[PDB]
């Protein structure tokens, strides 16, 4: 079992045991990593523990290769020799291992807990192999953080539709939403075995969870739940395939009078054809995801795979394609579990169709003639490597904007991440500039765009509509109920309910709030379609009601608020909390 | 001598292990990389031959002027080849004659991806930039 | 050595075609086998080169099978 | 005729009484009533003629509906051979309750259930009788091309090989085949025609061949005395769906292997043989197919024939050179035994075109009866007849699985039975003795100056057509005459003869034209004289025997005969392989050591391009060891302590391979 | 050392006995698997039988014994015809119904050598070069 060193790509047979991802390391690089950090376990084809009758020594400078196995200092056969010595660590391909100077960044990548902010800015400006290793270990740490969530149990059941919850005393409680699942135990005497796959969500009154299960087993009070784990697969493909500038379009063919609507983006289509990969950066609602469909109409014969990190963004892209592209040749690829309700209007789950839409995580290994990644802000380097590995292509197009909200990054809790370190694509966009850039808002009215050209974008956007005066900024205190570990603002929802029967034209406005708890609990009291800000990105609606639940650093985030307001099409009413945020925008009186 | 005998037994088993592990590693490495290695070997041997017909068809394939069927050997047999741009047409097609595979062919029928028949007079610097490229040319071996 | 270089190149070419699942299309695999066997049973170099052109046209006709540009840039 | 009709005994008797009315030897339409093997051949020879007028659907296994634990099976309780007539099983249980492993194996081996459950088949690709289609679709098996050892080829061309006009050139390749190969090879069984033999002549050739096979001993052995060479081999259809032959040699104790063997002496077990395409290197592009016979047939045929077969393979200096190595002076010993005091020696070698597919059923039955003459004490007459019937039902005229479809094999030997090379040797000796008999009888007689050969011809005619009882004195006399003037060396279809040239020119001993005539009227093939060689000079040896040429070298102080192969064959084996991991070289150094062992005698060839093949292999072995040690020292930092590979690029290790000390 | 020799023999013969026992248990637990597989194959083949037609032809037999070669030919409900070229197809089973074995069969499916479905209109004199011969036609007894 041999491999290639991560930071020099020499031949090797050693791995670091203490590292979560267990990466291959050549002799020189492994010695540099172990003699300086706290990692002191090295796995060869056989692990480097001491082979006494009973002995537990793992530190590699203590050990020797004695007789025919690895033995510690006072268990060795009288004939030596030291393992970790002569500036190297003894392994296969010993005299062909060239070291590096990247054993100063690799120590930081392996050691860091991804708590600070500088770990991300060092995990995205390093070499290309470290860009993959850091993403791999970041996903591994994000997965292993779920192992610290408190074990549940059931109090009792008065109502079989709403479970009672009881967390273990002395551990944190995980948030209750759709993303997290659970699997049970019945450990009484008597079946320490799983009892099904369940999921939870809080109830408005008292303490209760209106649960859901894959089966229909009941819980005798001893039965309980534990959050399971998602093992993270290894990744190999580079984050960005290296760019080559062709003299002329290769592999793609133009069209005969593409349309009267897409006639402006022709030069950018030709530029896309010329280059190996292209980047389109634009303020929201300027024509970015309506550029990809225009590109499809410009290269009609080219098989195209559309992808995105979210589901509610690729669903909006699917709806737009249905509005424009021929619906017969489309698809939609959904995961096996399909946690969210996906788009069922095309021939779902047919990979070999000409235009194929899918999320990044559920991408199947295939080919294409151009692959369109969308909303790269939501995507981390893991998603870029995944899409670059599974989908082969002739041309790549990444469309998105950095000023929108980035990926969650649950582990990050100190400092703020600048846009230019969201991933490699955003770094390319901010460093040298996008290959295609279109700033002119075609979706939102004049008032909301004229306010968002003051929050996030430094007075760049002109736009095209007339301010319909249906942009409202509300003053309401909004008392706090930190219920589901995500806040719920009952009196703000009350303000909305008391002034949604006074607005006969606002009966279908989508309800937007940064917190998933209020966003989900609003469905009973007003009945509107509900949507969180993170998933609302990429989708437009004719009318939006936005509610700033609580003053924090999450809901008063200028990027989040800017991506929230700019989903409106003719009008938006928003109720605010921060005296500053309500003042920086210029809306109507109330 | 007893210690030396057990020393030699131990080193013989060491050599056994070394040889067996090397055989396993090399066998799995060679069986893993069987497609790309064979393709690289094939193109190395193709380059070493340096035949003028093989080099011609390979250079056209790099540009995208690939055939649609097996290149025929019998005289007055049909070859269908896709031409993706006017550059590949200008070198290969002179009048009604088509040079390919170190052989001369008589152009019979030019179509588009719409299968529309296009006359040889319509292929030019000005009218083709509105045509439905790539063309497909059907010719006969002359 | 030119006659024997053609007879080995055809062997490698048919191995590549078999790896590319040309074997699934019986009508195409019959022609590939016929060309390969007639190259191996050849006394003249020109006939072998013509049949090698015909046999390489099978590899060059399938666009999505092999990367010609990458393969020809390794030389 | 009625389709359900299978018993044409009265029709056969009417045919015999209408045409051969005054032929005064007793004729048995069913050969289960014959008095010995001299009577089985006579009545089988008549049945061969009489079976051509009956429908082909009436032959084969005779099935019957039995019940086991209440469920109705359809199992074969007999057979209708075109040569042996109708044979019924003696142990038939119409009502059973449990099936043992032996009975389960018997009921799975026979084609009664497989044909009775499969679909009807009409395969227009062949003229052979198509029985059934077992699956719902036809399988078209292809043959892959070989794997190119580019490192060895580059090393060879760097040494001056494969140049234009060179005498050594690549002619042996791995030829690929399309899906219509396995059914195009099986269709060559269209060359097997029903051949009625001269019975008064065949019955004397049988005695002479039995004299040729008199030095051996044979008989039945127990299941614990059977030695199988490789147990990781296919078990045939349908047994290959669950394991190899190891599974069935382990799952059956010796008790229920002896039980199966004793079952085959009172019952006929029909068997399905698969046709397997052969993936090997050859000089011609025609596909080669082998016959994978079921384990139920191979096991019992081993238990029946293996004692005699091992006795033949352990005898040195006989006519049948099986088990004689060509190393350590074995080739020289064979060639000195061929030249066994003949007077005017000329060497001769012939060819059998379509040997395994044009062989008549009468000659295969003759070979099986000659091999079974050793069972004069272990077997009764009925036991030997039912063993012959099992041989015919499983080997001679069987059901053939070719691409998921059951066909009927018209005849000819299958190349996968236990006694294939040895029965082939019996057939070859029989054809040679027949050629000598025809040569001696077709001579004038008034032109024969030697008074001993004239009386020999007179008594040969008397013993052929005027004598019905065996004259052992004259059989011994003719055997002595053949050994004195027509010395032979047989390996199953290769034969070197060291005949008397003066007698053969006078017509007293068989020539090439006599073999051509005999193969025309007794094999239904034409033997072109372009594949048959004659050597007037013994100092050059046989032109070709077992694909090896022979040359006379001075070894030590004396001249010996060494066999060298085709240099094209050895270079093709080096350059083209059947696996991707045989291309590494460092993994397979024994692969090239064996090839250098085979290619050593080329160093004595007068052509230098032939002598350079051995040096090329030695230099490639040295380069392989150099780079193997380099790669090993790279994968570690220490060299191997014990390395005895230096002796494989010294020519003494290979020179000692052809020295008679061992 | 004399008793250590007996201990060496003890451990050696104990390991040999244990290996023999493991091998025998493995070969006895692999025998039951093949016995069950053969039983399931035999009983599925029993369930495949066309019981009424087979019963008729076997009761018509005088001795209860019939040739095997007529068992499909008189009782099989499905016929597979493998045809190498178009002239043979026109001769043997042209049209949607044909006659073989003194019975009437109706074409239920046609596939090519690639196991792709072929329609009866595609089997023509001019469309013959475009078909992957041989063609396997599956018909049912009428
Ligand atoms: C005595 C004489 C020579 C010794 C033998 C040799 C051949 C024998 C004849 C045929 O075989 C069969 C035929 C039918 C019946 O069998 C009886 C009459 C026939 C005419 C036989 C009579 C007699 O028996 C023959 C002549
Ligand atoms: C003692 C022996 C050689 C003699 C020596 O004195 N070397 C000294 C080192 C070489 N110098 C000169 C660079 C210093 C050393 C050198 C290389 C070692 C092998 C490989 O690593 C790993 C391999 C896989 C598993 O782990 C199981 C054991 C294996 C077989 C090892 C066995 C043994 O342990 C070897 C042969
Ligand atoms: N050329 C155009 N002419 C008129 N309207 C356009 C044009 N391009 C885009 N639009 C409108 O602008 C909106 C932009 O949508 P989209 O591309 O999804 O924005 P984003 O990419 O920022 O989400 C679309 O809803 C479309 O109606
Ligand atoms: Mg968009
Ligand atoms: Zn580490
Ligand atoms: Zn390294
Ligand atoms: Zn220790
Ligand atoms: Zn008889
Ligand atoms: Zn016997």
């Amino acid at each position: 079992a041999v491999g290639a060193c991560v930071l020099c790509n020499s031949q090797t047979s050693l791995r670091c045991g203490a590292c979560i991802r267990r990466p291959f390391l050549c002799c020189k690089c492994c010695y540099d990593h172990v003699i300086s950090t706290s990692h002191k376990l090295v796995l060869s084809v056989n692990p480097y523990v001491c082979n006494a009758p009973g002995c537990d020594v793992t530190d590699v400078t203590q050990l020797y290769l004695g007789g025919m196995s690895y033995y510690c200092k006072s268990h060795k056969p009288p004939i030596s020799f030291p393992l970790c010595a002569n500036g190297q660590v003894f392994g296969l391909y010993k005299n062909t291992c060239v070291g590096s100077d990247n054993v100063t960044d690799f120590n930081a990548i392996a050691t860091c807990d991804w708590t600070n902010a500088g770990d991300y800015i060092l995990a995205n400006t390093c070499t290309e192999r470290l860009k993959l290793f850091a993403a791999e270990t970041l996903k591994a740490t994000e997965e292993t953080f779920k192992l610290s969530y408190g074990i549940a149990t059931v109090r009792e059941v008065l109502s079989d539709r709403e479970l009672h919850l009881s967390w273990e005393v002395g551990k944190p409680r995980p948030p209750l939403n759709r993303n997290y699942v659970f699997t049970g135990y019945r450990v009484t005497k008597n079946s320490k075995v799983q009892i099904g796959e369940y999921t939870f969500e809080k109830g408005d009154y008292g303490d209760a969870v209106v649960y859901r299960g894959t089966t229909t087993y009941k819980l005798n009070v001893g039965d309980y739940f534990v959050l399971t784990s998602h093992t993270v697969m290894p990744l190999s493909a580079p984050t960005l395939v290296p760019q080559e500038h062709y003299v002329r379009i290769t592999g793609l063919y133009p069209t005969l009078n593409i349309s009267d609507e897409f006639s402006s983006n022709v030069a950018n289509y030709q530029k896309v054809g010329m280059q190996k990969y292209s980047t389109l950066q634009g303020p929201p609602g300027t024509g970015k995801s309506h550029f990809a469909i225009g590109l499809a109409l410009y290269y009609p014969s080219a098989r195209i795979v559309y992808t995105a990190c979210s589901h509610a963004a690729v669903d909006a892209l699917c709806e737009k394609a249905l509005k424009y592209l021929p619906i017969d040749k489309c698809s939609r690829i959904i995961p096996a579990r399909a946690r969210v309700e996906c788009f069922d209007k095309f021939k779902v789950n047919s990979t070999l169709e000409q235009y194929v839409f899918c999320t990044v995580n559920a991408l199947p290994e295939t080919t294409a003639d151009i692959v369109v990644f969308d909303e790269i802000s939501m995507a981390t380097n893991y998603d870029l490597s995944v899409v670059n590995a599974r989908l082969r292509a002739k041309h790549y197009v990444y469309i998105g904007d950095p000023a929108q909200l980035p990926a969650p990054r649950t582990l990050l809790t100190k400092g703020t991440l600048e846009p230019e370190y969201f991933n490699s694509v955003c770094r390319l966009m901010k460093t040298i500039g996008p290959d295609m850039f279109l700033g002119t808002c075609r979706r939102c009215p004049a008032e909301i765009v004229d306010t968002v050209s003051a929050l996030v974008y430094d007075n760049k956007l002109k736009a095209h509509k007339d301010k319909s005066a249906q942009c409202f900024k509300m003053f309401y205190k909004g008392v706090i109920t930190h219920d589901v570990s995500s806040a719920i603002n009952r009196p703000q929802i009350g303000v909305v309910r008391e002034f949604l029967t006074r607005n006969p034209a606002w009966r279908k406005a989508v309800f937007i709030s940064p917190y998933n708890s209020q966003n989900a609990v609003a469905s009973k009291i007003l009945g509107l379609p509900t949507q969180t800000v993170d998933s609302s990105q990429g989708s437009e609606y004719d009318y939006v009601i936005f509610t700033q639940t609580t003053e924090t650093a999450h809901s008063c985030n200028v990027n989040r608020f800017n991506v929230a307001i700019t989903r409106a099409k003719v009008g938006i009413l928003c109720i605010m909390s921060d005296r500053d945020l309500y003042d920086k925008l210029q809306f109507t009186s109330l | 001598d007893r210690d030396a005998a057990m020393q030699r037994k131990l080193e013989k088993m060491a050599d056994q292990a070394m040889t067996q592990m090397y055989k396993q590693a090399r066998s799995e490495d060679k069986r893993a990389k069987v497609t790309s290695a064979m393709q690289t070997m094939l193109f190395t041997m193709l380059r070493k031959l340096d035949n003028d017909a093989l080099n011609n068809i390979i250079n056209n394939a790099r540009d995208g002027c690939v055939p649609l069927n097996i290149i025929p050997l019998t005289t007055a047999a049909k070859l269908m080849v896709v031409i993706p741009d006017y550059n590949t047409y200008k070198n290969t097609c002179d009048g009604t004659t088509f040079t390919y595979a170190s052989a001369l062919w008589e152009i019979q029928q030019v179509v588009d991806a719409d299968s529309k028949i296009v006359q040889l007079s319509e292929i030019s610097m000005d009218n083709s930039p509105n045509l439905a490229w790539p063309l497909i040319v059907t010719a006969l071996r002359a | 050595s030119k006659m024997s270089d053609v007879k080995c190149t055809s062997v490698v070419l048919l191995s590549v075609l078999q790896q590319l699942r040309v074997e699934s299309s019986s009508k195409l695999w019959a022609q590939c086998v016929q060309l390969h066997n007639d190259i191996l049973l050849a006394k003249d170099t020109t006939e072998a080169f013509e049949k090698m052109v015909s046999l390489l046209s099978v590899l060059l006709s399938m666009q999505g099978a092999v990367d010609i540009n990458k393969l020809c840039e390794e030389m | 005729w009625d389709l359900l009709k299978y018993d044409f005994t009265e029709e056969r008797l009417k045919l015999f009484d209408r045409y051969f009315k005054y032929w005064d030897q007793t004729y048995h339409p069913n050969c289960v009533n014959c008095l010995d093997d001299r009577c089985i051949l006579h009545c089988a020879n008549f049945n061969v003629l009489f079976s051509t007028v009956f429908p082909p659907t009436s032959f084969g296994p005779l099935v019957r509906k039995i019940f086991v634990d209440g469920v109705p099976f359809v199992v074969s309780t007999g057979y209708h051979f075109r040569e042996l007539g109708v044979v019924h099983n003696q142990d038939v249980n119409l009502h059973s309750s449990r099936l043992s492993f032996k009975e389960l194996l018997v009921y799975a081996a026979d084609p009664a259930m497989h044909a009775a459950s499969g679909n009807l088949l009409l395969d227009k690709r062949t003229t052979c009788f198509s029985v059934a289609a077992l699956t719902n679709n036809v399988a078209f098996q292809t043959v892959k091309p070989g794997n190119f050892n580019k490192d060895f080829y580059d090393f060879a061309v760097s040494k001056g090989f494969f140049k234009e006009g060179s005498s050594v050139e690549l002619k042996h390749f791995f030829f690929a085949q399309d899906g219509n190969a396995a059914i195009s090879d099986y269709d060559y069984y269209r060359y097997n025609l029903p051949t009625m033999c001269d019975i008064r002549q065949l019955l004397f050739v049988v005695e002479v061949v039995d004299k040729y096979f008199d030095c051996y001993d044979g008989g039945c052995i127990n299941a614990n005395q059977v030695i199988v060479n490789n147990l990781d081999k296919s078990a045939g259809f349908p047994f290959n769906k669950w394991g190899k032959a190891r599974l069935y040699y382990d799952s059956m104790s010796y008790e229920d292997q002896d039980a199966l063997f004793a079952y085959t002496k009172r019952n006929v077990i029909p068997t399905i043989t698969q046709m397997n395409l052969k993936y090997a290197i050859s000089a011609k592009n025609r596909a080669r197919t082998v016959a994978g016979v079921s384990i139920c047939s191979t096991m019992t045929n081993r238990q029946f024939h293996q004692k005699l077969l091992k006795s033949i393979a352990a005898t040195r200096g006989a006519t049948v050179v099986i088990g004689t190595s060509k190393f350590y002076g074995g080739w020289h010993n064979m060639l000195k035994t061929v030249y066994s005091d003949v007077e005017n020696p000329h060497l001769m070698g012939w060819d059998y075109p379509k040997c395994d597919r044009a062989m008549p059923n009468m000659l295969r039955i003759m070979a099986s009866l000659v091999l079974a003459r050793k069972h004069t004490t272990c077997c009764s007459l009925s036991h030997r007849f039912y063993r012959l019937a099992n041989e015919c039902a499983q080997v001679l005229s069987e059901m053939v699985m070719c691409g998921g479809s059951l066909y009927v094999k018209p005849g000819g030997t299958s190349s996968g039975d236990a006694t294939t090379a040895y029965a082939n040797s019996v057939f070859n000796i029989c054809q040679a003795v027949t050629a000598n008999v025809n040569a001696l009888l077709s001579t004038d007689g008034n032109k024969i100056a030697d008074k001993y050969v004239r009386n020999l011809q007179h008594r040969l005619y008397e013993c052929l057509y005027r004598n019905r009882d065996v004259d052992t004195d004259f059989v011994n006399e003719f055997y002595a005459y053949l050994r004195k003037h027509f010395s032979m060396m047989i390996l199953s279809d290769d034969a070197v003869v060291c005949f008397n040239s003066t007698y053969a020119s006078q017509g007293l001993v068989a020539s090439i034209k006599n073999f051509k005539s005999v193969l025309y009227y007794q094999n239904n093939v034409f033997m072109s004289e372009a594949k048959c060689w004659t050597e007037t000079d013994l100092t050059k040896g046989p032109h070709e025997f077992c694909s090896q040429h022979t040359m006379l070298v001075k070894q030590g102080d004396d001249y010996v005969y060494l066999p060298y192969p085709d240099p094209s064959r050895i270079l093709g084996a080096g350059c083209f392989v059947d696996d991707i991991v045989k291309t590494d070289g460092t993994l397979m150094i024994e692969r090239f050591v064996s090839l250098a062992i085979d290619a050593y005698p080329l160093t004595k060839h007068p052509n230098q391009e032939y002598a350079d093949v051995f040096h090329l292999y030695l230099q490639y072995i040295r380069k392989l060891h150099d780079e193997l040690t380099g790669h090993m020292l790279d994968m570690y930092s220490v060299m191997l302590t014990n390395d005895n590979t230096s002796r494989y690029w010294e020519p003494e290790f290979y020179e000692a391979m052809y020295t008679p000390h061992t």
